[PDB]
């Protein structure tokens, strides 16, 4: 509340400069220099200021050659309608055909809401920064009984992700990673030096740790970052494929013997910080680029990731994000959503199906409002299902395609209401008849060497539930190449996703699933329409009927009862059960639908069941008679048509 | 924060030639593409050109068409707007903007400060400094007329008489010349008694002359 | 070229009234016009984006809306700084265009002007040149008509106007309109009259001099 | 006397100029004089960065004659080393 004048020597000149605070501390709302003033100990002596500064680690290994920034957020498309996020207006956009942007200056405002104190006056950050408050946004878990926490706070312009152990004592141990634009670091306080402190500094970024010289060998004994390796990833990274990066960590981690207690080592670790940066980039992203418009299809690919990404979080650590998610894109999104046709969606391009699922997602979170989006996704895996060569593993132009439409049906599913079963039940179904052999076959190889088959795959949301370890070895990759350690971790990983309880994404949402006694010892269901069947080891199923094939004395039996119309029976039939049928009297060739509507059970004596078949289109059955697909030179193998009908029926011989 | 500087201000010959250059810093340039806007004297705005954010495409309006050629130096920061044939109507005060923000959809944030354009070929000139005398009130005033260019200064008093003064802003007459009044009014029972002197100075000419009025 | 028609031109009102500026489009634009105040001298600055996005460090007083054809913005309380002149812009199809502008006055009670004339003056005349001045002095609104008559002759185009800024005391405006003849003419004349029209005048008066008195 | 004071643990209001030593004045020592319109010794690095906080938190401090202040209090905090404030003998003066 004055005007201060400031003099000094200038290697010989008596510069003098006047500050005003009559005029700053109006002019700017969040300056008070007297807190300030108050926050460095202006009269601390140096003898105290030289033990504050040697306190705090420094760099050795300070370096980082150059890296290039990737251009993630593409030039606005000619003429597109930029959009307000807070005013998201009705009928501006038009359809998925027109070009659409959100303007980055409110989606900033939106994204980074939440506000807070970013640089606290804990024990280890104010003897080093001058305490700031500003608008942020942090991804935060707390694990081991709250004894060990991380907080990925950041702004459209760093992250400090800080992690907090406790050592069941009342000691604190405290280690702070922060990551941003060189010239967007905060304020340094002490005699303090930003290269002390710098571990990597390539072209505009930088990393910037924060600790105690006792707290850095604290965190050494489990925590030795390859902090090279991250900070490359960081920046040379899209923001959408890194967060892509941190959701293979986490799915590859998951379904693992890996979040379930968590091991407090240096992988996790690293990818906690790994986490923070892969919301981080995506807010920096839009607000580094000033006052212009992001791309809307841009904006559905990364916030599809980040969605995905804040879901598997959810469920490995009791984490929150608070504060990098806009409204106005989720109406917008939505909003959209009721512009196309959700049945005919997969007839449209590879780009078109993609953009419109990420939509479908980030337009109403929480699914479950307008239940239609899941015949979107039904549409999409049904039009890929007929051009896609039946049990072939799918390659990974159409895996990256279903796994987005995948996760609209994932949280459906998460529901007790039902939300219209139809579309999702014949979502199941297709998936069903997607988990063949050698859909397993490639999964487990890309599980034994971590590749891309190793995030998703249709059989987890099948309905499919013979799947045990045992069944899983005799259909791996059969290579000595392989570590065989690595497939039995392949088997383990691939069982924890579809464990079907305590899953709760494999079950508990069919009409005819009422109808079984013992739930554990059904193999498969495959509901048709006009009939549903359950394919079990157990007798008392209330079903229509009860089938048995000739099983052998080794499997313990094969049951299939048929539900009619998805109501059941007030006791199990008692019994015999009927014979399956056998059949020669059909010509190979069909020029009609004659199987359409019904199901191709393949199944192994010994083994179990092999494959799924469900004849859709035309185009289906004529793929599996002209086919290799009827091999009855091989008897230990038979044939099951389910139909609508209700009947079970063998094929044994065509002309 | 985001500074736009414009520095190319001139007079120029009618059809002849000048450079304006666009000094931006605060920001990321090269990732940015330019507009130009121009406010004529006694008009509103109007916007001018546009150059592209790779600088090759270069889209004007259809007065100045074929004339201007924009160039940018993304190194430099420094955007520079070539003008050929320039015209009377070409005559005032250029700003640049940033327009295109990760770049082909459009649009202004603040300008830079502007330059001054003088279209105007005529001549360095003091102008002619005439009393306008006065007939309970009474006004007399200074009429300064034909100098070039812009501005002239003018005080009553030196600045010892401050109120009731009315210096108008100059008319650019049909020759090419400023022409411009200063006034001031005056209790009518001082005008024996207080001497009423006009200080006109035209600094483009570094010409000062006083003028008694009676 | 699409043309962005605002109306008003100008516009008077008090410190807090609520001010409406309109601006129209020739075509559709859709949702791609922006409004940017002036004040001379200084720089323009932009106050609304998407027709409808107050953008940032500009208080929230301002507000803009519409679609396509018509557009508006409003400014809810007039302010002392908001004393100036809006331009709308629309960037839907190049080249761009603005508004004519509206240029904000601030209101004040009808006044007349205190009209005087002045002779060519003696100095004036030795070099062969005759300025005949008339003095408008402090009034309002800023509308106002000077005609000269020489000889009871309506002159034309031999007269120009120049206008003060409403000034920072009292509001009120000034004119000053030139009347120049040559020597030769000014000689061959005898009557010279200034009729000033104004809104704030019973009816228009003339104030006149016959030559050298 | 002592141009280069020594510092010990009065507020900002009633304070008017400070006065900086140069990289060489104080053998290293960054030492600065608070004062009102009467000399307190203050620490000049804990000073120095202030302003520069001041400065940097005023982003709209828009003034040719502000934002050259401020790159040259940048330039002037780096010039001094508190890494070889060693065992270099702390308490020269006063």
């Amino acid at each position: 509340l004055s005007e201060v004048k400031l003099h000094l020597d200038i290697e010989g000149h008596a510069s003098h400069y006047t500050i005003p605070w009559t005029e700053l501390m109006a002019k700017v709302p969040g300056l008070s220099p007297e807190a300030l003033w108050r926050e460095a100990n202006v009269t601390e002596d140096l003898a105290s200021m030289l033990n504050r500064y040697k306190l705090i680690y420094k760099t050795s290994g300070t370096l980082g050659i150059a890296l290039a920034e990737p251009v993630d957020i593409p030039a606005v498309s000619e003429g597109s309608m930029q959009v307000d996020a807070s005013k998201v207006h009705p009928g501006v956009i038009s359809g998925l055909n027109s070009p659409a942007c959100m303007l980055s200056a409110p989606l900033e405002k939106q994204l980074f809401y939440y506000i807070g104190t970013m640089l606290p006056n804990t024990r280890p950050h104010s003897y080093v920064f001058y305490q700031l408050r500003c608008h942020l946004s942090y991804v935060a878990l707390s694990i081991n009984g709250d004894k060990f926490q991380y907080t990925g706070a950041m702004t459209s312009k760093f992250l400090m992700g800080t992690y907090k152990r406790v050592t069941e004592k009342g000691d604190e141990h405290v280690l702070s990673l922060i990551f941003g634009k060189t010239k967007d670091l905060p304020d340094l306080r002490g005699p303090f030096s930003y290269p002390s402190l710098t571990s990597a500094q390539s072209g505009d970024y930088s990393l910037v740790i924060v600790t105690t010289f006792v707290h850095y060998a604290n965190f050494h004994n489990y925590f030795v970052p390859n902090l090279k390796d991250m900070f490359s990833r960081a920046v040379t990274m899209t923001a959408a494929s890194y967060a892509r990066y941190v959701l293979q960590k986490l799915v590859l981690l998951e379904m693992k013997g890996g979040c379930r207690e968590p091991e407090l080592d240096t992988e996790t670790l690293t990818t906690m910080f790994e986490v923070s940066v892969a919301f981080f980039k995506v807010g920096h992203a839009v607000g580094e680029t000033g006052n212009g418009c992001v791309d809307l299809r841009w904006l559905a690919k990364s916030f599809f990731e980040l969605t995905v990404l804040k879901d598997i979080i959810g469920i490995c650590y009791g984490a929150t994000v608070k504060g990098m998610q806009s409204y106005g894109l989720e109406r917008l999104a939505a909003m959209l959503m009721a512009t196309v046709k959700m049945e005919e969606l997969g007839h449209l391009t590879t780009e078109k199906q993609e953009y419109a699922l990420r939509l479908a997602t980030v337009g109403y979170p929480k699914a479950g409002v307008y239940s239609g989006l899941i015949g979107g996704a039904t549409s999409v895996l049904l039009s890929a299902y007929n051009r896609h060569p039946l049990f072939q593993p799918l390659h990974t132009v159409m895996r990256e395609t279903l796994f987005i439409g995948s996760h609209v049906v994932l949280r459906e599913l998460r529901l007790n209401v039902t939300t219209q079963g139809p579309n999702l039940a014949l979502y199941q179904l297709l998936s069903t008849a997607l988990c063949s052999a050698l859909e397993i076959g490639e999964v487990l190889r890309g599980l034994a060497l971590g590749t891309e088959s190793g995030l998703f795959s249709p059989c987890y949301l099948s309905l499919r539930f013979d799947l045990t370890r045992d069944k899983l070895l005799s259909m791996a990759p059969q290579e000595a190449m392989l570590d065989q350690a690595a497939v039995s971790n392949a088997v383990d990983g691939f069982l924890g996703r579809l464990s079907l309880e305590r899953e709760d994404r494999d079950a508990w949402h069919l009409p005819a699933y009422k109808c079984v006694d013992r739930l554990d010892k059904v193999l498969m269901i495959i509901p048709l329409i006009n009939v549903t069947f359950i394919i079990s080891s157990d007798r008392e199923v209330r079903g229509s009927a009860l089938y048995e094939a000739s099983t052998t004395y080794l499997s313990s039996s094969l049951f299939l009862s048929p539900v009619i119309m998805n109501k059941c029976s007030q006791g199990a039939v008692a019994g015999e059960p009927r014979q399956i049928p056998k059949i020669q009297n059909f010509t190979r060739t069909q020029k009609s639908c004659i199987f359409c509507g019904f199901a191709l059970l393949s199944y192994d004596e010994k083994e179990g069941l092999e494959t799924t078949t469900y004849i859709t289109s035309q185009e289906v059955q004529n793929s599996i008679l002209s086919s290799n697909y009827f091999d009855f030179d091989n008897l230990h193998v038979h044939y099951l048509l389910l139909t609508t009908n209700g009947t079970v029926m063998e094929i044994a011989g065509l002309y | 924060e985001v500074q736009l500087v414009e520095s190319g201000g001139r007079v120029v010959q009618p059809g002849g030639s000048l450079r304006l250059s666009c000094v931006t810093s605060g920001f990321t340039f090269s990732y940015y593409p330019i507009h130009w806007v121009r406010q004529g004297p006694g008009k509103g705005l109007e916007w001018v050109t546009m150059m592209s954010f790779d600088g090759t495409s270069d889209h004007c309006i259809s007065s100045v068409k074929g004339r201007f050629v924009m160039s940018r130096d993304n190194s430099r920061n420094t955007l520079y707007l070539e003008m050929n044939k320039m015209r009377l109507e070409d005559t005032g005060v250029y700003y640049c903007a940033r327009g295109g923000w990760k770049w082909p959809g459009g649009a202004f944030d603040v300008f830079g400060p502007g330059t001054v354009v003088t279209v105007s070929s005529a001549s360095t000139k003091g102008p002619s400094v005439f009393p306008l005398a006065p007939s309970g009130t009474a006004a007399l005033g200074c009429l300064v007329k034909d100098y070039f260019p812009e501005p002239v200064t003018v005080s009553w008093n030196s600045g010892a008489l401050t109120s009731g003064v009315h210096t108008f802003p100059a008319v650019l007459q049909s020759s090419g010349l400023y022409s411009l009044s200063s006034v001031v009014t005056v209790p009518s029972s001082s005008l024996g008694t207080q001497t009423y002197i006009c200080n006109v100075n035209h600094k483009p000419s570094n010409t000062k002359v006083d003028k008694r009025v009676e | 070229d699409i043309v962005m028609t605002q109306t008003p031109p100008s516009l008077s009102a008090s410190v807090g009234d609520r001010v409406t500026l309109t601006c129209r489009a020739s075509q559709a634009i859709r949702n791609n016009l922006a409004w940017y105040q002036h004040k001379p001298g200084k720089a323009p600055k932009r106050l609304i984006y998407a027709a409808s996005t107050l953008e940032d460090g500009v208080p929230s007083s301002f507000s803009g809306s519409g679609f396509g054809t018509d557009f508006t913005l409003t400014i809810n309380s007039l302010q002392p700084e908001d004393f100036a002149t809006y331009y709308c812009l629309q960037h839907s199809t190049y080249p761009w265009t603005f508004g004519q502008g509206t240029k904000v006055e601030i209101k004040r009670t009808v006044a007349a002007p205190s009209v005087f004339i002045f002779p060519p003056s003696d100095e004036q005349l030795k070099s062969g040149t005759a300025s005949v001045v008339c003095l408008l002095n402090n009034f309002y609104p800023r509308e106002a008509k000077v005609q000269w008559k020489v000889d009871n002759a309506l002159q034309s185009g031999n007269s120009q106007e120049s206008v003060t800024e409403q000034d920072s005391k009292d509001s009120t405006y000034s004119l000053s309109s030139t009347l120049t003849l040559s020597k030769a003419d000014y000689e061959k004349h005898k009557v010279y009259a200034c009729e000033v029209t104004h809104q704030g005048l019973s009816s228009p008066v003339t104030k006149s001099f016959n030559r050298g008195e | 006397a002592y141009p280069c004071c020594h510092v010990t643990q009065l507020a900002l209001e009633n304070i008017s100029d400070i006065y900086l030593v140069s990289n060489q004045t104080c053998d290293g020592f960054s030492l600065a004089s608070l004062n009102s319109p009467i000399s307190r010794c203050a620490n000049g690095l804990n000073v120095v960065s202030f302003f520069i906080s001041i400065l940097k938190r005023s982003s709209s401090a828009l003034t040719s004659h502000l934002r050259e202040l401020l790159t040259t209090l940048e330039s002037l905090y780096g010039s001094f080393s508190v890494e070889d404030l060693f065992g270099a003998n702390l308490n020269r003066y006063a």
